[PDB]
């Protein structure tokens, strides 16, 4: 199983706009943002008290230079793909995800993926130690990188050594925020509409993301009649979700919502109490 | 060094 | 052509941080996912007027390279008000309004 993950998402665009910097790098530990570089701010910065408190200034200074240097490589990378795919100017996007996962048996999963203009470009897998190119145009990068030996060695080293070394430290520094359990506050709303009762089970403010929200009628889960929202983020790092069913309003009292979450000592059952 | 620069295309 | 672009067209969830209590302060979120390219017009509205102090969380993306954005604003739900998120994107032929479903 995956105990912990460190991931970086890069977004690089050819022309900035309101709320879209030329370049943004975001770090996540266990799915939670903790750091950001943004080309408008020009500095790497903490998104959590725990990285602020544990990082020293060499961390922010080095990440800052790595963000700025990335800004410049993605700018050249965009010009290169622009020429290669025979495109005209305007909004173009390079994306990257990369990171490692610490597994139950003390093993390291890690990968690096690049997207261009919303499709796969090129990807690297630790196990294979080789690049998969999406098309002939990525096959040119792959051939260059493969021919020289250097890029494979540098990414492996990072994804197998430095990336999990940093992940172990971040789990050290963030233990209190990352191990914490906040139970959902659960509330069932209902409105009658065109002669149907819509019943919604809302789960507010829970952490972590892992949750069971189901509607039951009698002894059965009424899953075929249920619609679920996403598990979606609140502004404060917690999560929100819901589950909705339609009922005959004479049957309202036959419906209840079961919720299970690691922050709740017991599963709860919720009904509409008008 | 936690983040790394991407390789050039 | 617009039918043909459903795969890059934003999905919208509108939800409060907390169970609404009349005149008690809360946060309204509009979570937009599944859209490409990343330029998108999002407004949070009380009774069809732009709410002040809206924060545009940064872009992220998923396993298919589709963008997501969390947009949010302090608000004070009343039973008397309608809170919407209007979203316009290039994959949509017209702006769509998404109502916050009050849960009081």
């Amino acid at each position: 199983m995956v105990l912990h993950s460190l991931h970086y998402l890069d977004v690089a665009v050819s022309e900035p706009s309101p709320g879209i910097p030329q370049f943004v790098a975001m770090g996540f530990v266990d799915g939670i943002p903790f750091t950001r570089y943004d080309s408008e701010r020009g500095r790497m910065e903490p998104l959590t008290e725990w990285i602020k408190d544990s990082a020293d200034p060499e961390y922010w200074d080095s990440q800052t230079q790595i963000g700025v240097g990335s800004q410049h490589v993605y700018a050249r990378s965009l010009e290169t793909l622009r020429e290669r795919y025979n495109q005209s100017g305007g909004l173009h996007t390079v994306l990257r995800v990369y990171g490692c996962e610490l597994l139950s048996d003390g093993s390291v999963r890690g990968s690096e993926r690049f997207g261009y203009d919303g499709r796969d470009f090129i990807s690297f897998d630790l196990e294979s130690g080789r690049f998969m190119a999406a098309d002939s145009a990525a096959e040119i990068t792959r051939r260059r990188w493969e021919h020289e030996g250097i890029v494979a060695e540098r990414q492996t080293n990072y994804l197998k050594h430095e990336c999990p070394e940093w992940l172990q430290k971040y789990v050290g520094y963030g233990q209190k925020e990352l191990e914490r359990k906040e139970p959902p506050d659960v509330h069932v709303s209902g409105k009658e509409e065109h002669g149907t009762l819509i019943l919604s089970c809302h789960a507010y403010g829970f952490y972590p993301k892992t949750i069971a929200v189901n509607w039951m009628k009698g002894d059965e889960i009424w899953d075929q009649e249920t619609e679920w929202g996403g598990v979606v983020p609140n502004s404060d790092g917690t999560f929100h979700t819901w589950a909705r069913i339609e009922a005959l309003p004479e049957e309202r009292e036959q419906y209840r919502c079961r919720v299970e979450h690691p922050g709740m000592p017991e599963p709860g059952i919720f009904a509409w109490e008008p | 060094m936690t983040m790394i620069t991407p390789p050039t295309f | 052509y617009f039918q043909s672009m459903a795969g890059e067209a934003p999905k919208v969830e509108v939800y409060a941080r907390s169970r609404a209590e009349e005149g008690k302060e809360n946060i309204l979120h509009c979570f937009i996912t599944g859209f490409h390219p990343p330029k998108i017009d999002v407004e949070l509205l009380k009774n069809g007027e732009p709410m002040p102090g809206v924060t545009y969380g940064d872009l992220s993306f998923n396993d298919k390279w589709q963008f997501q954005r969390l947009v949010y604003v302090p608000f004070i739900p009343t039973r008397e008000d309608i809170f919407t998120c209007r979203v316009a994107h290039s994959t949509m032929p017209e702006p769509r309004s998404y109502r916050w479903e009050p849960d009081f």
